[PDB]
């Protein structure tokens, strides 16, 4: 339980930061899991053999994969389409 | 909140107004072409009537 | 059957009548020669900002319980999440018109290949048998016009 | 705006005998740092571009805020969580997008 929470907080920040600099078109056309790999890369290796303290390597965790199941849309935005 | 809400509404009005402006322009040219095509056909028909009247 | 020591696994027993010392080791069988089913659907997003109601069926099997049982928790559920990501990701590349008629054959192939690549690191004992695309019907909100478009052809004629 | 701060502790000689209620004191310090930094940047930037430069500034600023204190708390990670706009103005934000669709 504690571990899932910690991963969620870090994931949110990394994902939000990436999406902030990306356009809706660049988020639906991504087919190589670049953003997921980048977010996974960031979670596995942070910033600052040194183990960044914001990395999952500082803890005993290794994010083997990151994927997005379904990218839905708001109810209002979808009704206009 | 009202200040920011008012600003956002302006963008929505601009996009919706822009669409209506473009739509009206297309309809305007469409009516012109319809009238132009109909006028050409009416011109041709009058020519036929004169020939028939001349023949008779 | 999978005979197992109290905590540790002991050996794999083959069909028939075997013996296990009572209260010392326990057996946990698994079916490894019977087709399974995993239907994955959802309102995915295409590449042209259009919505398409796609549904898919994934028939699969399992393998040696040492992997299937001790690779990932809830292997059936975990595989379903991977399937959704593959289907959406794959659908995300193609446009609505393509996905409705042409994508039917390639979408299943890509989703099947991506799903396998997605579960390769996991090491689970689940094996993908077939990915048979079921439907790609358009949204019900726009279905009305889609039907009228066909009726218009008859009206035109 | 919502933020999450992941941290750890260090040698208890500071944490235990430096300031009363260090966890709560840190939370109050965090608000002052968060309030100050956000005040500097504009709304549009903070939502899309500013996000990355903020987690760097707020993390650095928060650390500077607790340097004189000398407490034994150590900052592990500063992971921004949400920046959703006020619920009262969310209505207009979506309508602006719908207008583009209506234009088409």
């Amino acid at each position: 339980s504690q571990a899932e929470v910690l991963l969620k907080r870090k994931f949110s920040d990394r994902l939000r930061s990436e999406i902030g600099r990306l356009d809706v078109k660049d988020i639906v056309t991504d087919s190589r899991g670049r953003l997921t790999l980048e977010v996974r890369d960031a979670l596995n290796s942070g910033s600052a053999p040194v183990i960044n303290p914001n990395s999952m390597a500082a803890l005993g965790i290794e994010v083997v994969d990151v994927r997005i199941k379904q990218i839905n849309l708001p109810t209002e935005v979808s009704e206009a389409i | 909140y009202n200040r920011m809400r008012a600003e956002r509404e302006a963008v929505a009005r601009r996009h919706r107004s822009q669409g209506q402006e473009e739509a009206e322009k297309l309809r305007a040219t469409a009516d012109y072409e319809v009238t132009r095509t109909l006028a050409e056909a009416e011109r041709q028909g009058r020519i036929m009537r004169g020939e028939g009247d001349a023949e008779a | 059957g999978v005979v197992t020591r109290f905590g540790k696994f002991s050996h794999l027993v083959e069909p028939g009548l075997n013996w296990k010392p009572t209260f010392i080791d326990e057996v946990k069988p698994v079916n490894v020669e019977a087709v399974r089913e995993l239907a994955a659907s959802g309102v995915m997003l295409t590449s042209d900002e259009n919505v398409v109601r796609v549904e898919m069926n994934v028939q699969y099997r399992v393998t040696n319980p040492e992997k299937y049982l001790y690779s990932v928790t809830s292997p059936d559920d975990s595989l379903r999440q991977a399937t959704d990501s593959a289907l959406r990701g794959v659908i995300g590349k193609y446009t609505m018109d393509r996905i409705l008629t042409e994508g039917r054959t390639v979408i299943r192939s890509d989703t099947q290949r991506e799903l396998e690549e997605t579960i390769r690191p996991y090491d689970m004992g689940i094996t993908l048998l077939d990915v048979n695309f079921q439907a790609a019907r358009p949204p019900e909100e726009v279905k009305a016009a889609f039907d009228d478009a066909i009726a218009a052809r008859e009206n035109e004629q």
